[PDB]
């Protein structure tokens, strides 16, 4: 079935974080049915594996849409304009940060840093990375991007 | 090792922590330490000042050489300040808005839910602890706390003044309650004043064990209670009823004894240790308008004691009274039901009337007219009043927010034809005599220091009307126990060092913990109180409740007589009324540690300002609430319930500042398993998780523990249970146990409050006339079951002995061999049990090897026989081991049986049963033995009203 | 004779564009039927020049700067056939002379660098061990297995290594006291679970050398005696985690990882930890808990994790960059390492040159050099001739140090005396257009988001220092704000259980101390670099404004020779795509 993956991994608590990061990769967010089964071969609380999984930002309980939009937060973006392209990407696409559109196509999330520091400001859609962003590019970049191009 | 604790030289163990050194000699604050667990560093509250920095004590290690200072102004800062942020994230109220609005601070919720209970004599013990006339209060006070009550957010406040009355005469009718007298601290008092504040002070002086003397210059106690508040809102056999309850604890009374005329106040100071000057203000203010001699110009205050008194008075047609007060309203209905046409003038607006509102409402009802923003410029006639020159005001400016002065309006006078005019503008002390014994007075209102109420003379001390001018008598039974607890402090040399600590409490920290006077006078004057800026959007899910109405007399009957126009409610709205509280205080307010702390360290909750966590109660378990907003975020619970109790019921959810403790997501404290969900509540420092009790109204009590065991099995865990005047509110755990925890059993089932009332014969209750019957009649082998102490235990067995009667017990087998010690130190254990139906084995076999084979020590079920490895025999009866020892075993041959104790397994018996019950576990006294085979101690929580030993004779 | 051909595939150079650089390079090479060998390197340190191609003859090396696909072409026909060098192009130059390899380039970006931990990256490729091996690598491994592990120790303590991932508590004192410690079962972690938001120097060191690491670490287990390694690097590193993969299968294979490595009977494994992604569980005690399978909440110190840490055996958790250092005090000797930096810290730091800074990249420099050479010598400077006003030196954990401190040298205590902190080595250079307060308030907001919430300080101090600062940017605070936070942030840093905590209030004691006229201007409603939304108002200049209206169609929120101040969404675009002295920010009032 789908909860095959878990008894490949050692029956020790130390296995959860690992097996938290599998079960994101197969289906894409943290399924109850998959978190009951992993505190069962475990023998860990489903409390304790709620409490692994809420405290580290990687993990959500919701499945993520097509297109995740990260914006780049760190010191160096932030210092060249990241709130004003954070804005013009939340009022193109209507929805906050950490939030999914309705229809599942955009998903918006913060990020640390990506490594481009000098492509200042910087965001990155599926992996595809977009620097040098005044407001103007980037909202040209969302609308692109709804349109079903890029 | 030898470590240095603010100087002194110290010598304390190793490996144990420094915080558990450091509470032993001092005071160190810290929600998050057990000795159960490792140190954890989350609360941050008992920091030390080391060599290297400031650091947590809990983590510490005594070294050699090591100086600690636990007390210097950056501790105290940082502390504070720690405190502060905790409050800033708190949402929670310590008490209810009604204790905050009395003036006496009396606990409200606490005498309501005792009077839903049904339990009156305990409810008005509750109230006298603040004040001490409970029926008078119930009659004249303004109910300052029903005008707070957050019941006026949903519908209407609850009847507390009228509760209280009922309450109060149900204790004056059927029995009053009077105090316990502690032995003569040879202390005497000299209290001026029969009114309610020197009756206050007199009575909590005689609680602490002075003796008191009252002089009062009218020939009989109650000032104005007696002379000025007329019969038919304080009838006078209700004043002398409650007067005789304060006087019968041991007040020596002197009537018809004046100050200034028969005892000087110098001989005063002379002959007694201190001098409390409650005179009240007995002079009424002059009006000071030109014609004010003219005959028919009565003051309120001697016209009303003369109608009091009986004496002789003479009153015109017509009427008017000038002043707002109570007096005014007074002397209006008054003069209405002697036969005048009444007339109220006051300089202000209604809404500003300082009277009693439903005595103004009672008022316009009977037929006394009122014309407010009126005042009186002179007074017309030959010899006696004929008219009355009034002119009309108007608000002035509203200046230094003194809420304006009514200035007159020029232009607007006219005239008023009455008979009499009466004064009822104020009143004040006379300022002569208080120049001719020596007090600093200004306007007739003696100046005493507003901590301590202390005068210019060392030694008196003053309250009531005569520091407060005219007031209620609640606010002078608040000054008169004010005053009995600074006068209790002067007599021990405590008095400038209270004021200092209760100006600032965080510079003088060493010396509130080393005091326990300075601790109780704190934590009585000066507590916290949380509070939650709360608007009618939050109690929108309340259940909208009717107030009562009790049917008051008829406004045309009662406008021509002197009776009663209020009477008390009956007692089936009572029980009614009572239950519409909502328990807005915090459950744990006498055992947090937050409120404490804060208490100690003076700190406020408006120092930091921002957003708050906002949660919702999770009170969906039967017998266990959880409420993160009272959450300081400890992690006690989650240690407990993951690496002691291996439940994991709760746990860390999220990060930072949304961190909070919940089980898995999507479900509540009712679906989850475990048989310790109840240690929570003992775990928890501040009240974030609370106890669902068994009462009607559950409201905080000051509950004392009583040291005791459990009877739900064999194992006989230590516990206390939290008794207020025979109330069984709830088991808790003790540190000092050998178990240190209690299952959900002991805690929720109750098994120690359980008992049968009548013995059963056949499957039937009977009398017990048919019990001594079956007794005399039949053999009656006599059974015991193993819910007896180890002492009657003894008295049976030599009974059987005496008189020869067949004896034995229901358990049979043999005792456990294993001590507590064998379990804590084997490894290897043999389960021939169910891990359920005995919940300790969870907590004592954790990280064990469950073995069939090459086992250490085994745990075995009863009836069985020891083992060739250390056994631990587990029966269901607290004394089967009890049992065992004493050789009762087995069920001895005969024809019908009586049996002490509802055991099972007793239908497996042959013949007829007589089960006789064994009683209240709670109220026996004695020794049991349980499986380790300690012998622990059982105490009474309250007194027995059976016993099996003098039944059986 | 044209050697080979090398891209730049790190993730700096990855985002910039060098998979289409060199997929055209592969494709260019395919076309005109040339037979040279296409390689990929690491990252060099021009991060501002990338994507970057090395052209290698067998005695120098160019390397072209800002190749597109499309100059790709030019370049190949004019140099690896022709034989041309194209000197605008030119950025770098590499040749040897006596075994030493020699560094010319057009900014003098390498003129104050000594790379001890770079020295490989961006001339081997990554991904072949072959190649690792011929320059060098692993010959520190033979060597360190030739002597005894305490003599190793001894090395290390004597070349005055410190730790580059934080405090700079000495190496071998933490090699010592984890071999010191009493046990049979030993292990040791490689932290690169860099949270720093401006740090990129850790996942430099993986993706452009990893062999270094593996190297280091096989070498410090060898000397305190550990079974297992872990490399503890973040799954929001993919590309990291892949090489350090590739690198541990070819030394697997090579007989330097496994049972009895090279003839000396000693078994070691280095297994991959991927952290969730946390900047608490950076912190050791929280890095414990996060490999044990618990949150990662840090725990007091006296226990500390030399002595009792995964599954209570001890542990010795050391940074990227020190195990790096270490086959290079292996090879060349603790002299050598001593004869560089300071008095107190030896050696040299990986520090990231951010923010407004001209020349951006990795740097390596050694200890003692001054901040004022690393920010115009190295880093040219701002991107505009702007004056530089401040510097951020440790990320979110360190302080602003102000212009009138650039003579500060690098070192730990003359960084730590200021109010700064060396911290991963993010250096964040800020210029006149920089509000300080929001730089502070940035830093609290992401302190209170990292925050794990354990300790009441710093879960709610950061939360309430955030508030004012939050308070004061928008203009609604006043003096009793601002001496709320000089009370209030000692107290956070002194009542904090773990370093997050106690590195938290840095921020916002530095900027008091350095640029409290910014905190009082903005009491008065009025920001001096023009940064706060509330605090600013877009004025339109009617004199100076034109028909043709360019910052007119880009305004989405139709706010548009007139401003509408009651609409106005307040982005900023009018003022870039004006192309014309009209659109001008001012105060609000
Ligand atoms: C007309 C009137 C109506 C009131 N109605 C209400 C009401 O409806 N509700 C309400 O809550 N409160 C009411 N009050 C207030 C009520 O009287 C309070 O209890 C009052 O504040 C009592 O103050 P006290 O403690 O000073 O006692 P007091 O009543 O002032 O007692 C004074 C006592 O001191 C004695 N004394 C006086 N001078 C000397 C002296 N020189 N030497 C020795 N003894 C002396 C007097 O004989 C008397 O026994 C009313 C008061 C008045 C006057
Ligand atoms: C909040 C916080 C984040 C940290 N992040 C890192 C990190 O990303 N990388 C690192 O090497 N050390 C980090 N540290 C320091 C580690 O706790 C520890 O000191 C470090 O691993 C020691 O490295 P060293 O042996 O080279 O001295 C962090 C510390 C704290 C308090
Ligand atoms: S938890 Fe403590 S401090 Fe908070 S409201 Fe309840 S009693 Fe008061
Ligand atoms: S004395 Fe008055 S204010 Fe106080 S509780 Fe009783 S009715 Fe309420
Ligand atoms: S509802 Fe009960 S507890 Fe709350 S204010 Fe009213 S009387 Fe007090
Ligand atoms: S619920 Fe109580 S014990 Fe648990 S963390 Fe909160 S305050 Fe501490
Ligand atoms: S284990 Fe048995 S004796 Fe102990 S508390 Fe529970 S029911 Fe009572
Ligand atoms: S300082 Fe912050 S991150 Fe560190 S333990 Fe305390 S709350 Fe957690
Ligand atoms: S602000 Fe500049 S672009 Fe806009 S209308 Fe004026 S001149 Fe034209
Ligand atoms: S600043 Fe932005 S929102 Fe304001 S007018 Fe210009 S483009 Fe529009
Ligand atoms: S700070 Fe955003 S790419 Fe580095
Ligand atoms: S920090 Fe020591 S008791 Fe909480
Ligand atoms: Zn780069
Ligand atoms: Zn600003």
């Amino acid at each position: 079935i789908q909860l095959e993956y878990i008894y490949h991994y050692e029956p020790n608590p130390s296995s959860l974080i690992p097996l938290l990061q599998k079960t994101q990769e197969t289906f894409g967010y943290l399924p109850k049915e998959a978190l009951e089964e992993i505190s069962r071969y475990l023998k860990v609380p489903l409390s304790r594996v709620y409490g692994v999984a809420t405290f580290y930002a990687q993990f959500r309980f919701e499945p993520l849409g097509k297109y995740v939009i990260k914006i780049c937060h760190g010191t160096a973006c932030h210092v060249n304009g990241a709130v004003n392209i954070s804005q013009a990407i939340r009022e193109e696409v209507g929805i906050e940060e950490g939030q999914t559109t309705v229809d599942g196509l955009i998903t918006l999330e913060r990020v640390a840093c990506l490594g481009c520091c000098s492509l200042a400001p910087v965001i990155m859609i599926n992996e595809k990375v977009y620097g040098k962003l005044t407001p103007d590019k980037v909202r040209k970049i969302i609308r692109n991007l709804k349109e079903g191009k890029l | 090792v030898k470590i240095t604790v603010n100087g002194k030289e110290f010598e304390a163990p190793k490996d144990k922590s420094l915080i558990e050194f450091l509470r032993e000699i001092t005071h160190v604050p810290g929600f998050c330490y057990t000795e159960a667990f490792d140190p954890y560093g989350s609360c941050r509250l008992c920091l030390v000042q080391t060599p290297r920095g400031i650091t947590t004590s809990c983590t510490l290690k005594p070294m050699e050489g090591l100086s600690i200072e636990t007390l210097s102004d950056e501790i105290i800062e940082m502390r504070k300040t720690a405190l502060e942020l905790i409050l800033s994230d708190h949402y929670g109220d310590c008490i209810g808005p009604c204790q905050n609005g009395c003036p006496a601070h009396s606990d409200v919720q606490g005498y309501l839910a005792l009077i839903a209970m049904g339990r009156y004599h305990e409810a008005v013990k509750l109230m006298k602890e603040k004040y001490i006339l409970p029926a008078v209060l119930g009659r004249v006070c303004p109910a300052f706390c029903e005008e707070e009550c957050r019941r006026n957010l949903v519908e209407e406040p609850l009847a507390i003044r009228q509760l209280k009355r009922f309450a109060a005469d149900y204790d004056l009718e059927n029995g009053p309650w009077m105090p316990e007298i502690p032995p003569s601290t040879g202390k005497r008092i000299a209290v001026v004043g029969g009114g309610p504040a020197g009756l206050a002070c007199a009575y909590y002086l005689r609680t602490m064990g002075h003796d008191v003397t009252i002089f009062d210059a009218m020939p009989h106690l109650g000032g104005m209670m007696r002379y000025g508040i007329p019969p038919y809102r304080l009838p006078k056999d209700v004043l002398d009823k409650d007067i005789a309850t304060v006087i019968n604890t041991g007040i020596e009374v002197k009537t018809n004894t004046a100050l200034g005329k028969d005892i000087a106040l110098e001989e005063l100071r002379e002959q007694y240790d201190a001098v409390f000057l409650g005179v009240g203000a007995w002079k009424s203010r002059k009006m000071g308008i030109e014609g004010e001699d003219l005959d028919g110009v009565i003051h309120g205050t001697e016209f009303l004691r003369k109608v009091n008194m009986g004496e002789k008075v003479e009153l015109g047609k017509r009427v008017i009274v000038v002043g707002g007060g109570n007096t005014a309203m007074d002397v209006a209905r008054t003069a209405l039901r002697l036969g005048a046409d009444v007339t109220v003038v006051y300089r202000r607006s209604k809404s500003e009337m300082p009277a009693n509102s439903r005595e103004v409402e009672e008022a316009e009802e009977e037929g006394v007219k009122f014309m407010f923003l009126t005042n009186p410029v002179k007074i017309i006639g030959k010899e006696k009043v004929e008219e009355v020159e009034l002119i009309k005001m108007k608000l002035g400016e509203p200046d230094a927010s003194g809420r304006r002065r009514p200035m007159p309006i020029e232009g607007s006078e006219f005239r008023v034809k009455v008979d009499n005019v009466i004064l009822a503008i104020g009143q004040y002390c006379d300022e002569e005599f208080l120049r001719t014994i020596g007090i600093e007075a200004k306007r007739g209102r003696v100046l005493v220091d507003e901590v301590t109420l202390q005068t210019n003379k060392e030694g008196v001390f003053a309250g009531g009307d005569l520091v407060l001018g005219p007031s209620t008598v609640i606010e002078s039974i608040a000054t008169g126990r004010r005053a009995a607890i600074m006068i209790d402090l002067y007599l021990k040399g405590k008095l400038e060092k209270a004021r200092e600590v209760l100006l600032d409490p965080s510079k003088h920290i060493e010396e509130v913990i080393y005091d326990e006077d300075l601790y109780r006078v704190l934590f009585d004057l000066r507590p916290y109180n949380h509070w939650k800026k709360v608007t009618e959007k939050d109690y929108e899910h309340v259940e909208r409740k009717p107030r009562v109405k009790v049917k008051l007399l008829d406004p045309e009957i009662r406008k021509s007589n002197f009776k009663e126009v209020e009477p008390t409610m009956d007692e089936e709205t009572v029980l009614t009324e009572a239950q519409r509280c909502m328990s807005c205080g915090c459950m744990e307010v006498f055992r947090c540690k937050l409120r404490e702390y804060a208490t100690l360290y003076d700190a406020k909750q408006d120092a930091f300002v921002g957003e708050q966590n906002k949660f919702e109660i999770d009170e969906t378990h039967p017998n266990v609430v959880l409420d993160n907003n009272k959450c300081v975020l400890c992690g006690q619970c989650v240690n407990f319930t993951h690496e002691i109790a291996r439940e994991g019921i709760v746990d860390y959810l999220f990060r930072g500042f949304k961190t909070y403790i919940g089980p898995q997501l999507g479900e509540r404290l009712e679906d989850q398993k475990g048989v310790f969900i109840g240690e929570l509540t003992d775990i928890c420092p501040v009240g974030a998780i609370t106890e669902k009790l068994p009462f009607v109204k559950p409201g905080p009590w000051k509950t004392q523990p009583v040291k005791t065991v459990c009877n739900g099995c064999s194992f006989a865990c230590e516990m206390n249970i939290e008794v207020y005047n025979d109330i069984l509110v709830r088991a808790s755990s003790r540190k000092d146990s050998w178990n240190g925890y209690i299952c959900d059993y002991c805690r929720f089932e109750r098994p120690w409050a359980q008992d049968i009332a009548q013995p059963i014969l056949k499957g039937n209750a009977v009398s017990w006339e048919d019990a001594e019957k079956f007794l005399e009649e039949k053999e009656c082998a006599l059974i015991l079951t193993p819910s007896l102490t180890n002492e009657e235990i003894m008295f049976l067995k030599e009974l059987a002995e005496r008189k020869g009667i067949p004896i034995g017990s229901t358990i049979d087998g043999e005792g456990s061999t294993a001590t507590l010690e064998d379990i804590r130190n084997a490894k290897r254990v043999l389960l021939k049990v169910n891990i359920e139906k005995y919940p300790l084995l969870k907590l004592l076999l954790k990280g064990k090897e469950i073995v069939e084979e090459g086992y250490e020590v085994a745990i075995i079920e009863g009836p069985a026989e020891p083992m060739d490895v250390p056994t631990l025999i587990l029966h269901d009866g607290v004394n089967a081991t009890g049992l065992i020892k004493a050789g009762v075993t087995g069920i001895p041959e005969a024809k019908a049986y009586v049996v002490i104790g509802n055991s099972p397994a007793i239908s497996k018996l042959k013949g007829e049963y007589l089960i006789l019950p064994s009683g209240l576990w709670a109220e026996k006294e004695g020794t049991v033995t349980n499986a380790f085979g300690m012998d622990l101690k059982v105490k009474k929580a309250r007194k027995a009203h059976y016993d099996v030993k003098s039944l059986f004779n | 004779e044209i050697k080979a051909i090398a891209v730049g595939m790190n993730s700096c150079g990855i985002a910039a564009g060098a998979r289409e650089t060199y997929e055209a390079v592969k494709e260019e090479l395919e076309k005109r039927n040339l037979d040279i060998k296409l390689k990929i390197v690491g990252c060099v340190g021009m991060c501002y020049r990338e994507p970057l191609l090395d052209i290698i003859t067998d005695n120098e090396i160019i390397t072209y700067g800002h190749v597109t696909p499309d100059r790709v072409p030019r370049i190949i026909e004019e140099h690896v056939i022709n034989g041309k060098p194209i000197e605008d192009w030119v950025v770098k130059k590499d040749w040897w002379e006596n075994g030493q390899r020699k560094t010319w380039d057009f900014d003098g970006y390498f003129v104050k660098q000594k790379k001890i931990v770079l020295e490989n990256s961006g001339y081997i490729d990554p991904e072949n061990i072959e190649e690792y091996i011929a320059a060098g690598g692993y010959e520190a491994l033979k060597k360190a297995f030739k002597m005894k592990p305490e003599e190793i120790i001894d090395f290390i303590t004597k070349s005055g290594l410190r730790g580059r991932g934080g405090a700079g508590f000495p190496t071998g004192l933490k090699w010592k006291f984890t071999r010191d410690a009493p046990g049979d079962e030993k292990y040791i972690v490689c932290n690169a679970d860099e949270g720093d938001p401006g740090a990129f120097m850790d996942r430099n060191v993986l993706e452009g050398d990893p062999h270094r690491v593996i190297e280091g670490m096989i070498i410090g287990a060898y000397a305190i005696g550990a079974t297992k390694g872990f490399i503890y690097v973040r799954a929001e590193y993919p590309l990291a985690i892949k090489r350090l993969r590739i690198a541990l299968k070819q030394a697997r294979e090579k007989g330097f990882l496994g049972e009895n490595i090279l003839g000396s009977g000693f078994s070691f494994e280095i297994v991959i930890k991927e952290g969730a992604g946390a900047f608490v569980c950076g912190e050791e005690t929280a890095l414990i808990a996060s490999i044990e399978g618990k949150r990662g909440m840090p725990r007091p110190r006296p226990p500390y994790p030399a002595q009792k840490g995964l599954w209570g055996r001890p542990t010795n958790i050391n940074n990227v960059e020190t195990w790096a250092n270490v086959p290079w005090i292996i090879k060349h000797g603790w002299e050598a390492y001593a004869a560089l930096g300071t008095e107190k810290s030896k050696g040299t730091k990986v520090f990231a040159l951010s923010g407004k800074i001209k020349h951006g990249g990795n740097v390596e420099v050694p200890m003692g050099i001054t901040l004022r050479e690393i920010l115009y010598e190295i880093g040219g400077g701002t991107k505009t001739g702007k004056k530089i006003k401040a510097v951020q030196l440790g990320g979110p954990s360190g302080g602003c140090i102000p212009d009138y401190l650039f003579n500060t040298p690098v070192d730990y205590e003359s960084v730590t005396a200021t109010g700064a902190i060396m911290g991963s080595g993010g250096m964040v250079v800020m210029d006149e257009d920089t509000c300080m307060v929001d730089v502070a308030k940035f830093f609290l907001d992401f302190t209170v988001k990292e925050s794990c919430g354990k300790c009441t300080f710093c879960r709610l101090g950061t939360k309430r220092m955030w508030e004012l600062l939050d308070k004061i940017t928008k203009g609604e605070g006043a003096l009793e704000d601002i001496e709320k936070l000089e009370k209030l942030a000692p107290l956070v840093k002194t009542g904090s259980l773990c370093g997050l905590g106690q590195t938290a209030p840095n921020p916002v004691l530095t900027t008091l101390k350095y640029f409290k006229d910014e905190y009082l201007a903005h009491i008065e409603g009025r920001c001096p670099a023009k940064v706060c939304k509330p605090l600013i108002k877009y004025v339109i200049i009617t004199e100076k404004c034109t028909g043709c209206t360019a910052c007119a169609i880009m305004c989405p929120v139709k706010a548009i020779h007139l401003i509408n101040q009651e609409a106005c969404i307040k982005c900023g675009t009018c003022y870039e795509v004006c192309r014309f002295n009209a659109i001008e920010i001012t105060d609000a009032k």
